[PDB]
């Protein structure tokens, strides 16, 4: 009923089952609903900054994987002119990880990352004894009419 | 955990804390432990 | 120093032994930015977990 | 015919069929905000009129986004199109052309460009988020292009999987929406005619994760195919709105009996989905298969070993059906085309309803005068070749025939915008397929082969040797501002060309892309944010240009303002030494820019009716109100040139003989400026006196246009020059204690805080703030980085507001590379873009006199 | 290191709360997995060298070596204590008078072998041209090189400057 | 009805119209409705209010315009056309055009032409720009420049402009922008003596994709194969249209003779025991050619007694012993050595003769210096044809017409080309931008890297 | 490709010369 067979190959759990395993490895998971919480922490972020030669702060460090372009190498262009440039915030690492072809001369095996997937709104049910369809307070009344 | 049926795995390829140095590093942490975070992120990374 | 450093991102954008343990300077996330370095960890409706931490 | 076509429920001879009876075809766009659900509507919409292309079980078929960065950034970026058959609640198949738009508020100009073609809107809104800034803004948008809006409530899902609200406050969460879409409406429309409620199918409820999509009207279908003898129709004008069910007397009641009795739409229509997701998700092995036999559903064995979310995407498609829901509303409660043919020529065509051809096509038939109109241009992926996409409003596009293509500049007196181009093809464009037809009548979208040439943004196509007194359609007025200006150079310049070619194909991908060149050679894109101008990147460096090319820092385009009004009325000779003109410049009211641009008065209206608005609105008297010349840079710009000359020392037929050319000169000289060559804005241009020359070889043209540029902008140095931020409004969407964050993140930008308000029915709040436009590079990176992803912001732009500095203040000294402090930021501001521009360091106020 | 870092993963989740540090932490399976990942690569190196083991710069010498070679097998075997010295002092007698810019026709050498000690002179010709502005650039690059290579170097380059001027000359005239 | 009297039209200087160039508005990019400045020679998009040409005339003060599409003059700020005869020299440097008399007296032209500015040169005998590293295109084009009836192709748009195209085939932009080139190269009033190649070349890079780069050099060899065979199939209207001016022009066949030989390992009796194998026989894959590659015998490793200089040396007569029946090539490839005999059986028009100088050897490109001695104005080609041909062929004299001389190493070398001015009899040594007269008898003296030849 | 697979040629054509040739090869003191 639960697995393939003897060679140990497919399973198929009803879901108390799955239920009280994840309740099980609880302490083994983050309880994080969503991937917006690896924004800019993701794969492709990664790639990118090891593209970019470029480290996410909690991130890794890699060799570059393009020989940079030294910016005392190059020749105050009418382009690069730095009385023209208005700075307002230094533009950080992560804003030439999260739109790598706006804040990037040269992004090559760069990759776009995902953007924002919709926030998943889920209210974990701290108490059993609760219905499983409860206005919580977590979420904000709907002040009717 | 979301899903009902699936397909065995050897105990080789399940990495009970690989969704854990993918996290950020929490705070108040160590110097020691932060360069560990960032140099499995790296190794993860070179791996994909 | 997070001045110093925030300047100097600014004006770099622009102008045989076996070692068995990682050096701190392999580190990254040595920010300037307060919106960086302490970066407001989640709350995930005051009823999710971080792993592993009791 | 005569293509390899995807297997389809209907067959692409009746689609060509429905083509031609324009009563049955539903030009749709479906917008609304990032993320809610219109992709995955879509999707599912493709999925029932097609067997063989399915959605993957745990990642979504987009089957629209078929661009590389929509499917890698996941946000859609340009619209596109997808031309269905879709039947019915009672069975009719009507064609339906959508318009699946992106989201996202950056590219809000796509929505625009296929909120013209379309004649009917469904307004996508979770229902979890509620109405959030691009449903207001595309409620405003969609209103304002004189469009039948509908809801889809999509996500309703989230109502119960996520929130897990009870059925009775989901459906406060649905009515506080349906109440919300109710009072935008109600707002951006003196009209109250277009109320939606789902009592009229104006509403439908949705969730196309699990393709869940019913109006009430097909949930009350599913009860009569359930139940014989039930009429449905009836029982969905009773389904929705504090309508309760009384099962003894079997009549549905406007009072509660019982005391703890359900609506009508909680009794019938919600605890059945609640049930059905409840049993899906938490009962599948216990206790489904007795509840899909209650329902009628039967699945295979190999079908209810799925995952729960495959598995509830299977069982609300058998539940459910097909999407009738969808199509009773858009057929109910969006135009015909035929129907729709008259405001679209009222309010899109230049010549206006009361033309000979106007009414040729309100009347929108195939055996007419050709009239197409295109607002998109669709790359093709090896990039050489663009399609221009549009709707036929009159007449019949063939392929092969040659055709008459007006660009945006194209007057009945310039004609020399228009060319005569051979149509090479014709599709009816679905995402990933086109299906190539011989000729498209009117009332259908279609993309053009061959017209693409003599076109940057905007065609109206029509045919040559007829249609001599054929207009243009009007440019696409957009939802917002393309603001951020980004510079662009090659990295080698021996291939500038190839980016100069690119960037006159992203000029044609992005309808509200500028690509200019300013006076230094510096090339230069305009874009509407951060995100929209990484895919304009992406785009020129990847698929039309394939070499290397720098970016500059973004920048945004300043405007520039006054204060006070001139101190010493300023005067400039011709080079004739005749025909002085002599113009103070003084600040407009409050809200009179505001009212120019959201064209709330026209030139184009009689002197009387203007001369009354400005009198009954702004305090002016009818002497000046009377005596408005012009708007602006453009016929709505928020600048007005208005003559205080007397008709005493002035004669004014003389002043008329050059009206023309000092109108030119003003609109020119608000187009540039004087402080940093950027707009101005905000300003009021009184003529004081005008010394004519008598002989018209004298005056006029080449004398008094830069006479009147000269005098514009001496007039304006004169008063005291401000230059004017564009202020994006931010709407962050993040959890309850992430706010104090949100605010943290702001305080760094200069962004002030509008509010910080909760979502009603969800955990999230909403911080409306105001950041500006220059400090906001970055701003939604470090929001969602220091809330580790939890808060996520949008920005647009909102409006217009002065620098704390003084831009001509030579007190100020600026080292290069420095964040400058607030009290001479304009300082900053002006001389950096006078640097971009290449203009000289500094502007003089007596730069424009005949003194100096 | 991957190991420790593994290490430094899990104790630092393992000792908050109430636990503290100390030696009782065992969560193995991170650091049994990477090990494993190891014996995966090198079962097949060990199983390869046990299985050899349970079982039953210089062209101009190697171009030399081997065109005295292909000589040498085509002798008659009668003669090479006579005439093996005899070609390959025609060998280095022809790779000097290439050097020497200078005419090389030997008149009682035959044909075939007089070929093929053209090829061979074609051949460490071009190695010689190439070792010598290979060797140049690594002399001029800066890198470290000693007496004897510096010295050669400038022997060949001024050969091949020799060369060039002669063919410059030449070329005017 | 001020057109006839503009006052603006002395305000016209001509030194800075420069119309080789993309016709792109210089402000909004489009190539809708350009207009070139004629003060300042900078094009601006559109004739009407607030377009660029407009406010560009109020700006500058410059007041009179040139539709670069419908070749009219325009007074703006204020508008209207100008109607003046001698403004027809800027729109024939802008859009030069041949008719038919002039096409057939094209080569008939002795006397010298005039530039605008004091600089007289020669139709056809015009420099072409240097962009960083581009002589070995300059030389191409300037050698099928100097061939009459490609040139007299290219010379009129109606010979090409209404065959059918591909939707997205850019190919044809190498057709169109070699006629647009070839007719600035043989336009008599030009207002300098040279001409950019520069959109013939980004036709170029975009074409071959990135392939012949203008920052960096490529062979003539390889640029004229892949031009010829680029512009042969750019001229076939959505097929191969077998015959297009380029193999009516260049186009010869050959009849090469392949034979394996057996295998040099073998036994006498196993080698001639697989002859009668006749996979080891003669075969004839009769072909077509653009070009004769000509390969030079080596440099001969040592200097020699009879003529002194180091400089190498072989006739044409001996490189062109190659196709005829009798000699015979050694072909090496993996495990097999060919012995292929070549036999010209169509003789073209226009011969190229593309002289193989670059061999790599094991460690470098090595350039052949060898100088072939040809003569430039008889090579009677009639031996190197079957006597089954040679009643066919009746003129089979060639004169040379035109000379690709590669200078230099084959990493910083040069091009230049002699080409022959036809009605003079004088050879101009154009290397880019400078027009050298070279004598008759210097051309046989450097080394030939590309020659033309023209069939009388 | 190797040495000898360069000089296989000229050794194959190098066995065609005859004996009466081999001892008659000067040496280099001319
Ligand atoms: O990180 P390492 O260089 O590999 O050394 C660690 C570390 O000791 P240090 O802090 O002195 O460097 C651990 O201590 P903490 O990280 O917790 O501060 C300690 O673990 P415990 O103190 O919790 O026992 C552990 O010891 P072990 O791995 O044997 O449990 C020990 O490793 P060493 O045995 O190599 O010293
Ligand atoms: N919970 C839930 N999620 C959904 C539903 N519909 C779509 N989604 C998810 O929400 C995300 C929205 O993506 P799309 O629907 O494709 O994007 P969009 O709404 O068209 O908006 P754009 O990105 O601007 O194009 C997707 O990742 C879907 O997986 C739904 O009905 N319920
Ligand atoms: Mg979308
Ligand atoms: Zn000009």
């Amino acid at each position: 009923k639960y697995v393939n067979g003897s060679t140990y190959q497919r399973w198929q759990f009803t879901l108390p089952m799955m239920s009280t395993l994840y309740r099980l490895a609880n302490q083994l998971l983050t309880d994080l609903v969503d991937d917006n919480y690896f924004y800019l922490f993701d794969l492709k972020a990664f790639f990118t900054s090891k593209a970019l030669n470029m480290a996410i702060p909690g991130g890794p460090k890699f060799e570059p994987l393009v020989r940079d372009i030294n910016l005392q190498d190059e020749d105050w262009n009418e382009f690069n002119d730095i009385n023209k440039i208005i700075i307002r915030q230094p533009i950080r690492t992560e804003y030439k990880i999260a739109f790598p072809y706006l804040y990037n001369n040269l992004p090559h095996h760069v990759h776009l990352t995902w953007y924002h997937t919709p926030n998943v709104v889920f209210i974990k049910t701290e108490d059993p004894d609760l219905p499983a369809f409860y206005f919580d307070p977590l979420i904000n009344p709907i002040s009717h009419r | 955990f979301n899903l009902r049926s699936g397909r065995t795995r050897r105990a080789l390829d399940i990495p009970l804390v690989k969704n854990w140095y993918r996290e950020h590093c929490p705070a108040g942490q160590p110097v020691k432990v932060r360069v560990s975070y960032q140099k499995l992120l790296k190794y993860y990374v070179l791996n994909a | 120093k997070d001045k110093s450093k925030e300047l100097h991102a600014i004006k770099e954008r622009y102008l045989r032994k076996f070692v068995f343990e990682w050096d701190a300077s392999e580190d990254t996330s040595i920010d300037y930015n307060p919106l960086y370095k302490e970066r407001h960890q989640v709350q995930l409706l005051g009823r999710g977990f971080i792993a592993g931490i009791d | 015919m005569e293509q390899t076509l995807p297997v389809t429920v209907y067959e692409m001879d009746f689609l060509a069929d429905l083509m031609d009876n324009s009563e049955l075809i539903r030009n749709v766009t479906l917008c609304g905000h990032l993320h809610h659900g219109k992709t995955c509507f879509v999707d599912c919409l493709i999925e029932q009129t097609h067997p063989e292309i399915r959605k993957r079980y745990d990642q979504d078929l987009c089957y629209t986004d078929i661009l590389f960065t929509e499917q890698e950034r996941g946000v859609g970026i340009k619209s596109t199109p997808v031309t269905v058959v879709l039947p019915d609640t009672k069975g009719k198949s009507y064609l339906f052309n959508i318009m699946d738009t992106p989201g996202h508020v950056n590219f809000s100009d796509e929505v625009t460009a296929g909120l013209r073609i379309s004649d009917g809107v469904v307004l996508f809104i979770d229902a979890a988020e509620g109405v959030m800034l691009n449903t207001e803004r595309l409620i405003k948008h969609a209103v304002q292009e004189r469009l039948a809006v509908t809801v889809c409530i999509n996500k309703i899902d989230r109502l119960i999987l996520e929130l897990k609200l009870p059925p009775t406050d989901a459906y406060y969460k649905l009515r506080h929406i349906v109440d919300e879409v109710n009072g935008l409406i109600s707002m951006y429309s003196t009209d109250e005619n277009l109320i939606l409620s789902p009592l009229l199918g104006n509403v439908c409820f949705s969730s196309s994760q699990y393709s869940i999509c019913f109006t009430l009207g097909s949930f009350a279908k599913i009860y009569a195919d359930t139940f014989g003898d039930i009429n449905y129709q009836e029982f969905a004008k009773r389904l929705w709105g504090d309508i309760y069910f009384n099962p003894k007397t079997r009549k549905f009641t406007k009072k509660a009996p019982t005391s703890s009795s359900q609506r009508s739409f909680v009794e019938f229509i919600l605890e059945p989905l609640y049930k059905i997701l409840a049993q899906v998700v938490g009962d599948v092995d216990t206790s489904l298969p007795r509840t899909l036999d209650e329902l009628g559903i039967h699945l295979t064995k190999e079908e209810l070993k799925l995952n729960i979310r495959p598995l509830l995407r299977l069982v609300c498609k058998k539940f459910f059906g097909e999407f009738t829901g969808f199509v009773d509303m858009c057929v109910q409660h969006i135009p015909s085309p035929k129907v729709g043919a008259k405001p679209k020529i009222e309010h899109t065509y230049t010549g206006g309803v009361d033309s000979d051809l106007g009414e040729a096509m309100s009347d929108c038939d195939p055996d007419g005068p050709l009239m197409c109109h295109t607002t998109k241009m669709y790359s093709t992926d090896d990039g050489v070749q663009f399609h221009a996409f549009g709707r036929v409003l009159s007449g019949t596009i063939h392929a092969g025939q040659p055709v008459k293509v007006l660009g945006e500049n194209y007057t009945l007196e310039d004609e020399e915008d228009s060319q005569i181009c051979t149509v090479g093809r014709l599709w009816i464009s679905v995402a990933r397929y086109h299906i190539e037809v011989n000729r498209v009548p009117a009332g259908n979208w279609v993309l053009i082969e061959g017209v693409d040439q003599p076109i940057v943004k905007t065609a109206t196509i029509t045919e040559p040797r007829g249609n001599e007194e054929a207009q243009i359609f009007r440019p696409l007025k957009f939802n917002t501002t393309s603001v951020i200006k980004i510079a662009v150079e090659p990295v080698n310049p021996s291939e500038l060309p190839k980016m100069l070619d690119g960037l006159r194909k992203v000029n044609k991908s992005y309808p509200s892309l500028t690509t200019k060149v300013e006076e230094s050679g510096e090339h230069v894109i305009l874009g509407t944010g951060e995100l929209y101008l990484d895919c304009v990147m992406h785009d020129l460096r990847k698929m039309y240009s394939e070499i290397d090319i720098k970016v500059a820092d973004p920048v945004v385009t300043f405007c520039e303002t006054v204060v006070e009004t001139s101190s010493l009325k300023c005067f400039a000779e011709t080079p004739n030494k005749k025909n002085k003109i002599t113009m103070i410049a003084e600040p407009l009211e409050k809200g009179l820019a505001e009212d120019i641009e959201n064209e709330v008065v026209q030139i184009t209206w009689n002197r009387k009716k203007l001369g009354e608005f400005f009198q009954t609105k702004y305090d002016w008297d009818l002497l000046a109100a009377r005596s408005i010349w012009a708007f602006g840079p453009d016929a709505t710009g928020p600048n007005i040139l208005v003559d205080d000359t007397l008709p005493s020392e002035v004669d004014k037929a003389l002043l008329g003989s050059v009206k023309d050319s000092i109108v030119q000169g003003f609109q020119w000289g608000t187009r540039e400026g004087p402080l940093c060559d950027e707009l101005i804005r905000n300003v009021k241009f009184k003529i004081l006196d005008a010394v004519v020359a008598q002989e018209p070889l004298h005056r006029g043209g080449g004398q008094i246009i830069p006479t009147a540029r000269r005098v514009v902008y001496s007039a304006f140095l004169m008063a005291t020059p401000r230059l004017m931020e564009p202020y994006y409004f931010v709407e962050v969407q993040a959890p309850a204690d992430c706010v104090s964050a949100v605010y943290t993140v702001l305080a760094r930008r200069r962004g002030h805080v509008t509010q910080d308000a909760p979502i009603p029915g969800s955990p999230l709040y909403t911080i409306k703030a105001f950041i500006p436009a220059i400090d906001s590079f970055g701003f939604e990176t470090d929001l969602r980085t220091h809330t580790q992803g939890q808060a996520f912001s949008l920005s647009v732009f909102h409006h217009w507001q002065i620098v704390p500095g003084d831009p001509l203040d030579k007190s100020i000294v600026i080292r290069p590379l420095e964040p400058q402090p607030a009290p001479h930021l304009a300082r900053e501001f002006m001389i950096k873009t006078r640097r971009r521009k290449g203009l000289s360091e500094d502007v003089s106020i007596s730069k424009f006199f005949d003194d100096p | 290191r991957m190991c420790k870092d593994l290490k430094h993963l899990i104790y630092y989740r393992f000792n908050t709360g109430p636990v503290g540090k100390g030696p009782g932490c065992g969560f193995w399976a991170a650091g049994w997995r990477v090990w494993l990942f190891f014996m995966r690569g090198i079962t097949p190196l060990l199983e390869r060298w046990l299985g050899n083991l349970l079982a039953r710069s210089h062209f101009d010498l190697e171009l030399r070596a081997a065109v005295m070679h292909d000589i040498l097998d085509m002798m008659p075997e009668g003669i090479k204590q006579n005439k093996a010295r005899t070609i390959l002092q025609h060998l280095s007698e022809a790779w000097r008078c290439w050097k020497a810019n200078i005419p090389w026709k030997v008149p009682g050498l035959p044909t075939p072998i007089e070929n093929m000690i053209l090829r061979y002179v074609k051949a460490k010709a071009d190695w010689w041209t190439n070792t010598a502005h290979y060797n140049r650039e690594r002399i001029r690059r800066g890198a470290t090189v000693d007496k004897t290579v510096c010295k050669k170097n400038l022997g060949r380059l001024t050969r091949l400057y020799l060369k060039a001027e002669q063919e410059r000359q030449h070329n005017y005239l | 009805r001020r057109s006839r009297h503009c006052p603006y039209l002395d305000t016209i200087n001509r030194s800075v119209l420069d119309f080789d160039f993309e016709k792109l508005c210089s402000i909004s990019l489009s190539h809708i409705n350009a207009y070139a400045c004629l003060v300042c020679g900078k094009y601006f998009q559109g004739r009407g209010l607030k377009s660029h040409a407009y406010i560009h005339s109020v700006q500058f003060s410059h007041h009179v315009f040139l539709n670069l599409h419908t070749l009219k003059f325009y007074c703006l700020p204020d508008n209207y056309e100008i109607i003046d005869s001698s403004l027809e020299d800027i729109t024939y440097v802008l859009k030069p055009t041949f008719t038919k008399q002039q096409i057939a007296n094209l080569d008939k032209q002795a006397k010298l032409s005039r530039a605008y500015d004091g600089t007289t040169y020669l139709p056809g005998i015009v420099g072409l720009n240097n962009i960083k590293a581009n002589d070995y295109a300059n030389a191409v084009l300037q050698a099928l420049s100097n061939v009459p009836p490609l040139r007299n192709y290219f010379l009129e748009e109606d010979n090409y402009k209404n065959i059918k195209r591909p939707p997205g085939d850019i190919m044809f932009l190498l057709v169109q922008r070699f006629g647009e080139l070839m007719r600035k190269l043989w336009n008599p009033r030009n207002f300098k003596a040279h001409v950019s190649p520069h959109e013939m070349l980004q036709a170029v890079v975009l074409c071959s994709k990135k392939t012949f780069q203008i920052t960096k050099q490529g062979d003539g060899v390889d640029f004229l194969s892949w031009f010829l065979n680029a512009l042969h199939s750019a001229l076939g209207g959505t097929k191969k249209k077998k015959k297009t001016i380029v193999t009516d022009v260049f186009q010869g066949s050959m009849r090469i003779f392949t034979k394996k030989l057996p295998h040099p390992d073998l036994p006498a009796e196993e080698k001639e025991q697989l002859l009668h194998n006749d996979e080891y026989q003669e075969t004839m894959v009769e072909s077509t050619f653009m070009y004769l590659t000509l390969d030079l015998p080596t440099a001969p490793l040592y200097k020699d007694e009879k003529e002194q200089l180091i400089i190498p040396q072989v006739p044409l007569f001996n490189i062109l012993a190659k196709f005829n029946g009798i000699t015979e090539k050694e072909y090496k490839t993996y495990k097999e050595n060919f012995l292929k005999r070549f036999q010209l059986t169509k003789l073209p028009p226009y011969l190229i003769f593309c002289i193989k100088r670059f061999t790599k050897n094991n460690f470098f490109v090595e350039k052949n210096p060898t100088i072939v001695n040809f003569p430039i104005t008889n090579v009677d080609l009639r031996e190197y044809l079957s006597e089954e041909v040679q009643a066919v062929h009746k003129n089979t004299t060639y004169d040379l017409i035109a000379n690709i001389v590669h200078d230099g190493k084959p990493s910083e070398g040069s091009y230049r080309i002699h080409v022959l001015h036809h009605g003079t009899g004088k050879w101009y040594e154009l290397q880019d931008l400078q027009v050298t007269d070279i004598l008759p008898q210097m051309i046989t003296l450097s080394e030939a890297y590309i020659q033309i030849w023209k069939r009388r | 490709p190797k040495i000898q697979q360069q000089f296989s040629d000229l050794k194959r054509k190098l066995a065609e010369v005859t004996e009466e040739e081999w001892l008659s090869i000067p040496e280099v003191g001319d």
